RNA sequence: CACGGACCAAGGAGUCUAACGUCUAUGCGAGUGUUUGGGUGUAAAACCCAUACGCGUAAUGAAAGUGAACGUAGGUUGGGGCCUCGCAAGAGGUGCACAAUCGACCGAUCCUGAUGUCUUCGGAUGGAUUUGAGUAAGAGCAUAGCUGUUGGGACCCGAAAG
């Protein structure tokens, strides 16, 4: 926000006038391309399923999201990758079954 | 609890004023290698980190891209004439932006650079960049100014700054609260 | 102008010249100033005859 | 030198055998066999707290 | 342990003596001097 | 301290007598106003003598407070606090 | 009693007192401050400049006007100030 | 009693260093410490120096934090000196350091709880117990000397070992 000059409480701090610098595209590290994302598909096409996700995906039809995503937790360490590879497998299913 | 009961090492510097010979040695050796070009490159003015420093400034690595853009070349030809660029540090404070920028303009006006083929005028050597362009604390307030109290009582206001930030998360709490009361 | 002096400031830099802790070092002649001998009481004497 | 009167292979008789139980100089086939080493006592060993 | 005294012939060795033993324990007069001192010593602070 | 001495010399009937310390006189920045006084001391500090001067005094040795009061005539000897130092 | 405590305020913070405050203007300037005491020429002393964090009130300073900068301050310095006719601006 | 001692010469054992501490001397003094480094040099010397940094100048609380003058920096008692009277003796006056005691100020603890307020934030004012190398006109910093303690082979030689 604005620093308020003083040295204690909300937004603390030595008040300057603001310079806004030029975003590096490093931080843009992560992005997807057009052509990545075409590689990718390609690639899924081409060779299919590991047979974890093919339990996850059974898991997904029979016993609940929920224990899908901890299947998930457990086979890769974390919570927001089993969050990812859950809802990377929906996604599969709605895609190779309803559309 | 529990002693050191072994040997330890030691270091001697017996030789520190030969090492004061060699270092001054070193540097003459550089100054006729280099001549007329000074020993050090020019750096920027750059506040110092924490709170226990940041009341002063100091040399820094090195001028910003942005920095060297306002004062009028590129980084490459800024390094080949004589500049420290420092491609990982930003710009977010305007003071330190437009002392840096001014001091590129001052030292640009002060150097000479010579045709890379034509014949080279006279032109003795200067050792020191830093020497020729001092880093300087930058003037906060006039010596003396006029009285101008409202009865606020900064320590009043110290206070109440800590309070709210005490009390911040629970009035937000209640401000939800105030949100989801239909 | 290296040392200073009681007009001049020394060149080394908050420098001043030991100050001395008694004005002059003959004190024969502060024993025999008038103040103090109009002050002291008459002296006995160096050598003393023996008796028995 | 750290190792001057030190670079020796010498140990002590030990006791009951009418002799200072100095260190000697093992092996054979030379004066210096049997000779007493390492004391600051003994010709050849090392000085008392050698100067560093 | 045949005691031998480091005397005559004795006195001053690093090898064996005439002992046909094969243990053999060499004993001197510094040696009895220091077990004395070391016996009244444990008497003492025990 | 000069404090001391202007402390010391607040007495009633002190005013006009000489301070004695037999020992260093230092400065004391916590005053803002100091009497016009006449301190024989061994040792004054800079700021010490330099107070006591622009004050309108005068520092003396002991040798001249001999001279000037061979029996310690209207003399006021100080000692410094000691426990201080522990 | 808490074992293995590590504080987190502001880690450096010195402390000066009110009795000291006028020595951080220099001699020369000192005198003339001290005799004239207006409060539309208060000296503006920066404490923080002179490596200060906290501002405590011990003794007892003129009646000259001040203008003292400051990070910190105690109710008693600050009242001691205004007594005097000055003021305390925060900074950071 | 035991142990050492045939005789002579030369050698032969409380040392250096680090970190703490007392005492003394010296410098400066609310400060103090030039020698990491830079300058300079008749070149390991001497001479000069910027910016930092340590210790000291503030304590207290588990902590968040708060943070040292009602007053001639208080009263009472004692008190070296000095002052007045006193030709002498004696009495007064003013009182340094320091000591005892009763108070005041800071921090911590427990109560009262108001002026003001986004209604629960703030703690004004007034009380009681103790407590602290606290405040109450600073005493420290540095270097040397003799020394003490501890660790380094640690006064010298000698130990049943892994």
């Amino acid at each position: 926000t604005v620093k308020t000059g003083i040295a204690i409480g909300l937004n603390k701090g030595k008040k300057v006038t603001s310079m806004t610098p030029a975003p590096k595209i490093s931080y843009k590290k992560g992005a997807a391309s057009n052509r990545t994302k075409f590689v990718r598909s390609l690639v899924r096409e081409i060779a299919g399923l590991s047979p974890y996700e093919r339990r996850l995906i059974d898991l997904i039809r029979n016993s609940g999201e929920k224990r899908a995503r901890k299947v998930a937790k457990k086979r890769l360490g974390s919570f927001t990758r089993a969050k990812a590879k859950v809802e990377e497998m929906n996604n599969i299913i709605a895609a190779s079954r309803r559309h | 609890h529990f002693r050191k009961h072994w040997q330890e090492r030691v270091k001697v510097h017996f030789d520190q004023a030969g090492k004061k010979v060699s270092r001054r040695n070193a540097r003459a050796t550089r100054a006729a290698k280099i001549a007329p070009r000074p020993l050090d490159l020019l750096r920027p003015v750059v506040r110092a980190p924490t709170v226990k420093y940041n009341r002063k400034v100091r040399a820094g690595r090195g001028f910003t891209l942005a920095e060297v853009k306002a004062a009028g070349l590129t980084a490459a030809y800024a390094r080949t004439i004589g500049i420290a660029v420092d491609h990982r540090r930003q710009n977010r404070n305007q003071e330190i932006f437009d002392a840096n920028v001014q001091r590129l303009k001052e030292y640009q006006s002060k150097i000479i650079v010579f045709p890379r083929n034509g014949k080279a005028p006279e032109a003795e050597q200067v050792l020191s960049a830093a020497a020729t362009f001092p880093i300087a604390q930058p003037a906060t307030d006039v010596e003396a100014r006029a009285v101008q109290d409202n009865g606020e009582s900064a320590f009043r206001t110290l206070r109440l700054a800590r309070s709210e930030k005490k009390f911040r998360g629970i009035r937000e709490k209640r401000a939800r609260e105030k949100a989801e009361a239909e | 102008q290296v040392w200073g002096s009681e007009t001049v400031a020394s060149s080394k830099v908050g420098y001043t010249l030991p100050s001395h802790i008694i004005s002059t070092s003959d004190v024969t002649r502060i024993i025999n100033s008038s103040e103090i001998q109009s002050a002291i009481r008459p002296a006995g004497q160096a050598t003393q005859k023996r008796t028995h | 030198s750290e190792k001057a009167g030190h670079q020796t292979s010498a140990e002590s008789w030990g006791t009951g055998r009418a002799v200072a139980r100095i260190p000697r100089v093992g092996g054979g086939g030379t004066g210096r066999s049997g000779q007493g080493a390492f004391g600051n006592m003994c010709r050849g060993g090392r000085m008392f707290a050698p100067t560093k | 342990v045949t005691l031998v005294v480091a005397s005559g012939r004795n006195k001053g060795l690093a090898g064996r003596p005439k002992g046909v033993k094969g243990k053999y324990k060499m004993v001197d007069g510094v040696m009895k001097n220091e077990q004395r001192a070391l016996r009244r010593i444990a008497k003492k602070h025990h | 301290s000069v404090s001391r001495i202007a402390r010391a010399l607040k007495q009633e009937g002190a005013a006009n007598k000489t301070v004695v310390v037999v020992g260093t006189v230092t400065d004391d920045a916590r005053i803002f106003e100091f009497p016009k006084t006449t301190v024989a001391a061994l040792r004054f500090t800079a700021g010490a003598r330099a107070k006591i001067v622009k004050a309108g005094g005068e520092c003396i040795t002991l040798d001249q407070l001999a001279v000037r009061a061979p029996k310690g005539q209207n003399t006021l000897i100080l000692r410094g606090p000691r426990n201080s130092r522990e | 009693m808490r074992y293995f405590h590590k504080q987190q305020a502001h880690f450096w913070k010195p402390v000066l007192n009110l009795d000291k405050l006028w020595t951080l203007i220099p001699e020369d300037k000192r005198d003339q401050y001290l005799k004239s005491a207006s409060k539309e020429t208060a000296p503006v002393i920066d404490t923080l400049a002179a490596g200060y964090g906290k501002i405590l009130g011990k003794g007892r300073i003129p009646n000259v006007p001040v203008i003292v900068k400051a990070r910190f301050v105690s109710k008693l310095a600050e009242e001691k100030i205004r007594a005097a006719g000055g003021v305390v601006e925060l900074i950071a």
